[PDB]
RNA sequence: AUUUAGUUGGGCACUCUAGCGAGACUGCCGGUGACAAACCGGAGGAAGGUGGGGAUGACGUCAAAUCAUCAUGCCCCUUAUGACCUGGGCUACACACGUGCUACAAUGGGAAGUACAACGAGUCGCUAGACCGCGAGGUCAUGCAAAUCUCUUAAAGCUUCUCUCAGUUCGGAUUGCAGGCUGCAACUCGCCUGCAUGAAGCCGGAAUCGCUAGUAAUCGCGGAUCAGCACGCCGCGGUGAA
């Protein structure tokens, strides 16, 4: 059903209350984090594919 | 806690003044979730929707503060 | 504990009386990170002691501790698999140890609704051997040498 | 008997035993004795026949009495004769606001 | 003029002492010692180090400090106290080395790790 | 005087090499020129579960950090000033010519 | 030197910020040891013997888990198991269990004064300041895209006074009434405030769990998701034992 709702979201809300996150490429309605606009997952493995500016492992 | 007036929907308010002239007509089907009472209520018989069958109900005096989602209860507990 | 022995952290004398003893009874009633509290009832406890009967808060205290740190104790060992209580000779800091350990505790139960009167009126009785520390003690040295007998050759 | 309505204690501290009374909380108490102009008095109170008179009247202005619990029971009355859901789970106790009760019932009833 | 300055550092909390001739005394941040401090009478332990050198009298003290809380920091003090001593007489740092109190504590808060409730708290655990 | 530039990247090396070249196109034409001030390189933190269906045990965190840096100048001569209009490179970093 | 003040003059000493360096390697001393490896003690030193902590998970076991992040063989639906909208669920309650929070008070309850951290968030957002209402808050206005401005003087702490051992001035679940905020809209099904009422509950069986140090115990701070809603989770710091 995943493209219906993606669908869904491209369109201008309802209501102001309505507009949720939701990931770019994949697309999970929980835990995105909104300031890169990816899932939990799909930011988890991306950071290791190098394509990330910025993000690393922390040890300390 | 919207002390700044209450709230009814206005597709029931032109749908429950139109009756203030003549007798008032037994059904006014609506959705019943979203409206509290006003005084231009007493009197009149709604029916309300629970989400499964709309509700036939009247109106008394005392009933006349809270909203109307309060008279079919979606639980159906025995 | 499976290897071997290990260090022991001494403490820091008073700084009233400046006593190792004295600092080692405020660390056993502070309760919950909280200290100066513990401090005040011991000093507070100590000005009652000393204003009845005064002598000392310390050399009182040592006499009540006297009467109370033991000698002896059942130490369970199964040698023979079974329930056998060996009585042990009890080491010198142990000693000490259970002095401190049995006087706060058990003076907690005294019931002064009073803050301190507890612990004062508890050690002042301790010194004269009378209170249950000191019949905790010579129960202990009364199960102990109670079966001597058949717990000795080990 | 004793004082007003009724319920008063003896050998104690006023602004605390006038909270005795059903309908006084705390704040009724220290707002009364304000318009009279008092204090504790002191552990064992022991006051004059002309101050019992001054809270007498000053209390009198309030509609706590031993009658305060007759409103709210033609309040919830009047509650569960017309609908009412509320008065329904007031047939069998739930709150203005619900808490998805599998255990909301160890103050009510003692369920066990 | 003739001033003596040393710091310290405990719990990461950190003070400025700064040592002069005097009768024996502390302001910490233009205040008494006594204000600073509460109640506590860990006072034996700020003036530990003059009861091993210069016993005990007798220098003023001014002092800054920021961090921690109290007892840190006034643990805190002790050790300038050391560093100015030292600053006088390098015939004097044997018998503080031997009565201590001049290396850094480095014992501090632990860094956590996910997972567990506290630094090693492990959760209650049913069994079956 | 009246000019200064920040700078906000991540690894220090590129960093500190736009520091000595724009050190270079100040002190060339005039002086007084302020040196790579450091500053206090801003953290974030992150933490990832790391499964996709269930034990919300094993985490996985990551991080980012900022190094900075901050030169002022005074006294620009219109040479310099323009030079520093021109220069551009490097390219990993990001400056702001600022008042 | 002067002002309310490090503010503003003056300075970069210290503190701190952060790059490059330096530094712990059984390096030297004694001893034990087949002279080896290693082991016990010592000096010096900030740290001595993997200094403390983390990241780092070998071959494989368990047909463990996951077609519901994503992908995919095969099987299947196809005017319907595909699709649009409103209303209700997922919050249902005779009951059994796991995890947590508040407690059963005198190291306490209340009232009044009094100081000290650390990690991070901020443009349609953090609100300064002042005014109003006892409160949740409202009004006008102020800086801040940052070591500047704000969240934000941390709370236990320290100093006095009152309460006297009682279901108590402890406990505040539950409930009546009147309000506040966001929200198109808070009955179902938000958070918070004031008043009023004031439940069980005075340390818990058999049994059973955690923990070797700045740990256990205890007290606050922040932010992730997020109009709004945290006793959860992820980090920080204060006090400090056996
Ligand atoms: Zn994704």
């Amino acid at each position: 059903a995943k493209k219906s709702m993606i669908a869904k979201n491209k369109r201008p809300a309802k209501h102001s209350t309505q507009a949720y996150t939701r990931c770019e490429r994949c697309g999970r309605p929980h835990s995105v984090y909104r300031k890169f606009h990816l899932c939990r997952i799909c930011f988890r493995e991306l950071a290791y594919k190098g394509q990330i500016p910025g993000v690393k492992k922390a040890s300390w | 806690s919207l002390k700044k007036g209450p709230f009814v929907d206005d597709h029931l308010m032109k749908k429950v003044e139109a009756q203030q002239g003549a007798e008032k007509k037994k059904v006014i089907k609506t959705w019943s979730r979203r409206s509290t009472i006003f005084p231009s209520f007493v009197g009149f018989t709604i029916a309300v929707y629970d989400g499964r069958k709309h509700v036939p109900v009247y109106i008394q005096e005392d009933m006349v503060g809270h909203k109307l989602g309060e008279f079919a209860p979606t639980r159906t507990y025995r | 504990p499976r290897k071997g022995p290990v260090a022991k952290r001494d403490v820091l004398p008073d700084p009233i009386y400046n006593s190792k003893l004295v600092t080692r009874l405020i660390n056993r009633v502070m309760v919950d990170g909280k200290r100066g509290i513990a401090a005040n009832i011991i000093y507070n406890s100590f000005d009652i002691i000393k204003e009845s009967t005064g002598n000392d808060p310390l050399e009182v205290f040592e006499q009540a501790m006297k009467n109370v740190m033991p000698v002896l104790e059942v130490k369970a060992r199964r040698v023979g698999g079974s329930n056998y209580q060996v009585p042990v000779e009890v080491r010198p800091e142990r000693r000490t140890t259970l002095g401190l350990r049995w006087v706060v505790n058990y003076a907690r139960l005294r019931g002064e609704h009073t803050m301190e009167e507890r612990l004062a009126k508890e050690i002042m009785d301790a010194a004269n051997n009378t209170g249950a520390s000191v019949k905790k003690r010579e129960d202990t040295h009364k199960m102990a040498d109670a079966n001597r007998a058949f717990a000795h050759y080990r | 008997a004793r004082i007003a309505g009724v319920d008063i204690p003896r050998d104690k501290r006023v602004v605390v035993s006038l909270t005795y009374i059903y309908g006084i909380g705390n704040t009724t108490a220290k707002k009364v004795l304000a318009n009279v102009g008092v204090s504790e008095d002191v552990r064992v109170r022991d006051l004059t026949n002309e101050q019992t008179d001054a809270i007498r009247a000053e209390i009198d202005k309030l509609k706590v009495e031993g009658d305060l619990r007759r409103e709210v029971n033609l309040n919830i009355k009047r509650l569960m004769e017309i609908g009412s859901y509320r008065g329904i789970r007031h047939r069998r106790g739930l709150p203005t606001r619900g808490q998805n009760t599998k255990n909301n019932a160890r103050t009510r009833k003692g369920p066990t | 003029q003739v001033q003596y300055s040393g710091t310290g550092r405990r719990k990461n909390a950190v003070a400025r002492v700064r040592l002069v001739p005097g009768t024996g005394k502390i302001t910490v941040n233009k205040k008494d010692v006594e204000e600073y401090i509460p109640h506590a009478d860990l006072r034996e332990v700020i003036n530990q180090p003059f009861g091993v050198t210069e016993t005990k009298g007798a220098y003023d003290v001014i002092v800054n400090v920021n961090g921690g809380g109290y007892a840190g920091q006034s643990g805190a003090i002790r050790h300038g106290i050391a560093r100015a001593l030292l600053q006088v007489d390098p015939d004097f740092r044997s018998a503080l080395k031997r009565a201590g109190l001049l290396t850094r504590d480095a014992r501090m808060v632990e860094r956590k790790k996910p997972g567990l409730k506290k630094a090693r708290k492990a959760s209650q655990f049913s069994k079956r | 005087q009246k000019i200064r530039i920040r700078l906000k990247a991540y690894e220090h090396r590129i960093l500190d090499q736009s520091a000595d070249k724009i050190v270079e196109t100040a002190k060339r034409t005039g002086a007084d020129v302020s040196g790579p001030i450091p500053l206090p390189t801003e953290r974030s933190l992150y933490t990832v579960i790391r499964a996709t269906h269930k034990y919300k045990d094993s985490r996985e965190q990551f991080e980012m950090r900022t190094h900075k840096r901050l030169i002022d100048i005074v006294n620009p001569t219109p040479k310099t000033v323009d030079a520093l209009m021109k220069l551009d490179l490097p390219s990993g970093v990001n400056i702001e010519i600022k008042l």
